């Protein structure tokens, strides 16, 4: 996979040049801003199953018909499954973070998810909302002034926002 | 590719697991390393041409040989010349990228994967390469933890080119 | 899904041969069975609704908390209530639908693979509804195979939930 | 895979509801009339190899083509093969007439089947022929009246024959 | 198909390198036995039919019943006799397709593979063909390599209709 | 696989006729002229590193754009495969040489190799290139007169070269 720093070596590879001054200064920023990345990751880990389980709450809400009898969701075997997911994508959503880049969730996570979900049957627009939900979840958590030294959030926030609707876009 | 951050990702991925404390130290450990590293990429990248140009010199007098016999693998002629100093930027642009990247992952996908059957094809000789490796190791000006990091990665193209 | 039938099918078609005598004998087995289950199934249905409201009522008294603490996991409300009456329906539900099938099958596939995750998600405590099950069991007035039957897939169902 | 029962319960657990008074009666019936299904499993299972034979025999009688140089079942590795596929789809068939239902045939034997004989040249159609030809024969034994307690075998034979069909259909 | 060639090649395609001397020695060897078998595969055509038909009836000799028993699988009618000559066509064309590919691979393919079920099914009798094949032995006038080779395979054709 | 001997069996399998006085005397003029193919496989075989090695060259001389930063023999791990290209090009032909056929090097080697080429983004058009390169510098070799007692190779080399432009055909 690609993580921020090799992805920037990736594009100069391709031009067989060295890095420019702004590239240099793009990969020491990000070390810099190094610690905000990991609370966030450490956060994001460390409530997995709560936001998890709120999104599902939240998403079976607004959309009763999904846990009807036959609806995708019904049956525990069906809901089990569909928690799954939401930790999937979940978990590979937080790999993102950590690295800088989201090679790793479009590579092992978001490819032909899109297609699997259309065969099953399973209603991509929801699973996109799911992550919406996931989303604001998360966010709030990582970006939680309580508890964390003070400081601005706001580009990592942003980024890690990215990834979500990334996610997101890649099944509706 | 590898990289410090990657391979804690590989692992957590492995076990379908999120990702641990230890993992997360890791890459912190990464990060910490970074700064001295970066300013080893830095500098080499802005003294590029020098070293190549002194390494391409350099490798012309250990082995004099190349600049006299006739036959495409030898420096004899321009076009040889020429990409020879292709070589040593490519040599040189690969440890700035492992600086950037905290491992030797960029030199083992883009260089060290194939080098033996590709010196063994071209009839390119190691010798000429540890030789103007060597060269740069002594000729960077880096002092500190930058010399340490970009030394490491140096040797390591050594190794890897015996 | 696994029945008696079927599992016999399984057998067969896993050595690739044509269904033996053993085999045909077990489906035997399980049509002369299915007499007095497939009664145990038709009383069960047709005392659905005191059975469902009987027990649920049954598990608002061993366990009172849920009748009032707060939150959604609770049937503190209306919208709690009708979940929890949901649930027994599906509970009772299942039952008769293994009874038909003779086999715990259709409860594993549709209640039993899951539960944990799921009970353990939702904030669901299992004693609500071995409470509610314990109930039924009690409550069924079956007597003979129909309730030998009746009473076998209920104790499954409590200890899927143990 | 799915029996008569199971699939009756598969249909109300998809509406979430208990199986009506008609459906009771239907599975009851079959339940009723179960000895004279095993006689029938029994029956084309004992006899298998020769119902397989005399359909072969049949079949090359009134399609020599196949059996030409090159035909299709020209040579003992592709006779013999056609012999397995007859057999393959007898099978199969028996399996269902045991579970009153025809999942296990369509799911594990029938799926696909047209594909694969496209890809490899063989002529579904003769295909169909030979199954054609195996129900007559499976249908003769089954309800032949020697040697078996009178009853009317009528219901079962026509879904018997039900089975047969749907597999010459899936790959004619 | 397996022949000398083919099973060099195949040796040296699972190991994913070039071919051997010893590999090449082997198709040498092949194409030296070559001479006496192209001669045997030529004589036996040549006298085709007359091996076929002096066959066909030394198999009503050693078996009677089967020219008076009723029944499709045998020889008793005119289609019956038919496919009997036929088949020792069959029989007989697979020996020389054999002796011009050096090796049994031709007759195990269109022939050997799947022998038992067919005889088994259509109920025809070994005994059948391990005579027809017999009389061929003794009766294709061939000496020295070309009768060597020939002969090998017909053998060969009856230890595995055993 | 198939060699030309087992490939004029095939055929007459097919019609279920014995071999024909034509198809006899082919099949006795390729054993006649057995040591010359012997000496052709023997001779490509030996020389197939400097054969590889040469076209390699060769190829990249007239076509520097694929030694570019990213062109697609960039960086040793491309470059190498490339090279593994060409000598498993050469390793199949040299089969094909030995058996009187294609078939191995159809069914081993060229089948979906234009597929393959393609998703990877790799050139065909320069593959063939580097196959017609490797071809002369084979046929150079194989058909060298010295060393090796005087005759008539050209029949065979025909055939050799009829195999490359095969495999070249079946990327470009
Ligand atoms: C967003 C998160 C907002 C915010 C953050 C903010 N955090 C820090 C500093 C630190 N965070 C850590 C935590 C870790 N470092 C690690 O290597 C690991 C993995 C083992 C963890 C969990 C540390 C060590 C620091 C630095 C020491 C410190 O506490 O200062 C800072 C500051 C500086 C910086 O970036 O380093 C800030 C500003 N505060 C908010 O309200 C945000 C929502
Ligand atoms: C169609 C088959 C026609 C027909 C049948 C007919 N059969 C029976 C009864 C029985 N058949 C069995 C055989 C088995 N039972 C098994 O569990 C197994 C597997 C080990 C076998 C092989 C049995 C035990 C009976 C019942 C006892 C008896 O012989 O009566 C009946 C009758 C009743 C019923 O359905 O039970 C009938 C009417 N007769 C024909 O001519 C048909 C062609
Ligand atoms: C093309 C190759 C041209 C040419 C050839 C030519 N070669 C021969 C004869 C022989 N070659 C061999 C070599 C082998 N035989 C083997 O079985 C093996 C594998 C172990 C090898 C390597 C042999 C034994 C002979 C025959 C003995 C001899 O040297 O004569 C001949 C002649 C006859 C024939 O075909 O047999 C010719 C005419 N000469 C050229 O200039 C060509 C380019
Ligand atoms: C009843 C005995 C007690 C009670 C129940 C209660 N349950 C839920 C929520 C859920 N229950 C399930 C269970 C199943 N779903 C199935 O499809 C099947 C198989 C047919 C089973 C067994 C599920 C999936 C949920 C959550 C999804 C949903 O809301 O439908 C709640 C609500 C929890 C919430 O937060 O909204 C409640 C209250 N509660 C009690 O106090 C009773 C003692
Ligand atoms: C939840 C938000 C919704 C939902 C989900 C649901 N998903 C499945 C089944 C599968 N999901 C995947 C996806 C992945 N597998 C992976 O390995 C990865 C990367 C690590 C991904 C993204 C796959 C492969 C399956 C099928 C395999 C399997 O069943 O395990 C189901 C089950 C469908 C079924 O019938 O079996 C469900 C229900 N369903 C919903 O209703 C929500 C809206
Ligand atoms: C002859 C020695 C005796 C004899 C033969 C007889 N054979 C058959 C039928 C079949 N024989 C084969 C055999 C082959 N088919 C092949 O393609 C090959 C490889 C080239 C072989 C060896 C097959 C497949 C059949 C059945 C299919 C068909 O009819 O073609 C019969 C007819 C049996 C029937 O019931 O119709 C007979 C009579 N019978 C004798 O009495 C001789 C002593
Ligand atoms: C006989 C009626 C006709 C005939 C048949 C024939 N079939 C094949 C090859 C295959 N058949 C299948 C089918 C199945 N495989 C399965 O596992 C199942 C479910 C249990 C089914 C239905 C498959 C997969 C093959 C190919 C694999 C194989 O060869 O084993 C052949 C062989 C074709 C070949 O060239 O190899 C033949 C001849 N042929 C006829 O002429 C009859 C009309
Ligand atoms: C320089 C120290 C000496 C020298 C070098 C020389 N090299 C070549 C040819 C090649 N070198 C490579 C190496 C790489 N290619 C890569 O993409 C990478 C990773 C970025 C490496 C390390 C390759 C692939 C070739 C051959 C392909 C090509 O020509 O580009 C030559 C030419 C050989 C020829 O026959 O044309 C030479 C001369 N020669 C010397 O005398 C110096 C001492
Ligand atoms: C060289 C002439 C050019 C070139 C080649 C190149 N090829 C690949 C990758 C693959 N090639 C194959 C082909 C085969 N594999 C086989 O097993 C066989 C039969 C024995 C054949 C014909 C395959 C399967 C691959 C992919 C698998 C792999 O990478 O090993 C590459 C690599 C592409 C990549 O990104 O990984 C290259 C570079 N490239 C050129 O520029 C030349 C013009």
């Amino acid at each position: 996979m690609l993580d921020a720093f090799a992805k920037v070596v990736a594009q100069a590879d391709a031009r067989g040049e060295f890095l420019t001054n702004a590239q240099f200064d793009a990969l020491s920023n990000l070390v810099k801003e190094g610690n905000k990345r990991l609370d966030a990751v450490n956060r994001i880990t460390s409530n997995a199953s709560t936001i998890v389980a709120n999104a599902a709450r939240a998403l079976f809400a607004e959309q009763p018909q999904l846990i009807q009898p036959g609806g995708n969701a019904y049956t525990n075997r069906r809901m089990a499954a569909c928690l799954r997911d939401m930790e999937i994508i979940l978990r590979y959503v937080t790999y993102a973070i950590l690295a800088g880049d989201s090679s790793v969730l479009d590579d092992r996570c978001l490819n032909g998810l899109r297609e699997t979900y259309q065969a099953l049957g399973t209603p991509g627009s929801s699973v996109a909302v799911a992550i919406q939900k996931m989303k604001d979840a998360a966010i709030a958590i990582a970006n939680d002034p309580n508890g964390i030294t003070p400081g601005d959030c706001s580009a990592l926030m942003s980024e890690i926002a990215g990834y979500f609707d990334r996610a997101a876009a890649a099944v509706a | 590719m590898k990289t410090p951050i990657t391979e804690a990702i590989a692992a957590a991925d492995t076990q379908g697991r999120f990702l641990s404390n230890t993992e997360l130290q890791a890459v912190d450990g990464r990060f910490k390393r970074a700064v001295a590293s970066m300013e080893a990429a830095r500098a080499l990248t802005n003294n590029a041409q020098s070293l190549i140009d002194g390494a391409a010199q350099a490798v012309y007098q250990k082995f004099p040989y190349t600049t006299t016999m006739q036959g495409s693998q030898y420096a004899s002629t321009p076009e040889g010349k020429a990409k020879c100093a292709r070589d040593i930027g490519y040599y040189l642009r690969m440890i700035t990228y492992c600086l950037v990247a905290g491992g030797t992952g960029p030199m083992d996908e883009y260089l060290i994967a194939g080098l033996s059957e590709i010196n063994s094809t071209f009839d390119l000789s190691p010798s000429w390469y540890i030789e103007a490796l060597k060269y740069i190791k002594a000729n960077h000006g880096l002092t500190g933890q930058a010399a340490v990091e970009a030394n490491a990665y140096i040797d390591y193209a050594i190794n890897a080119l015996s």
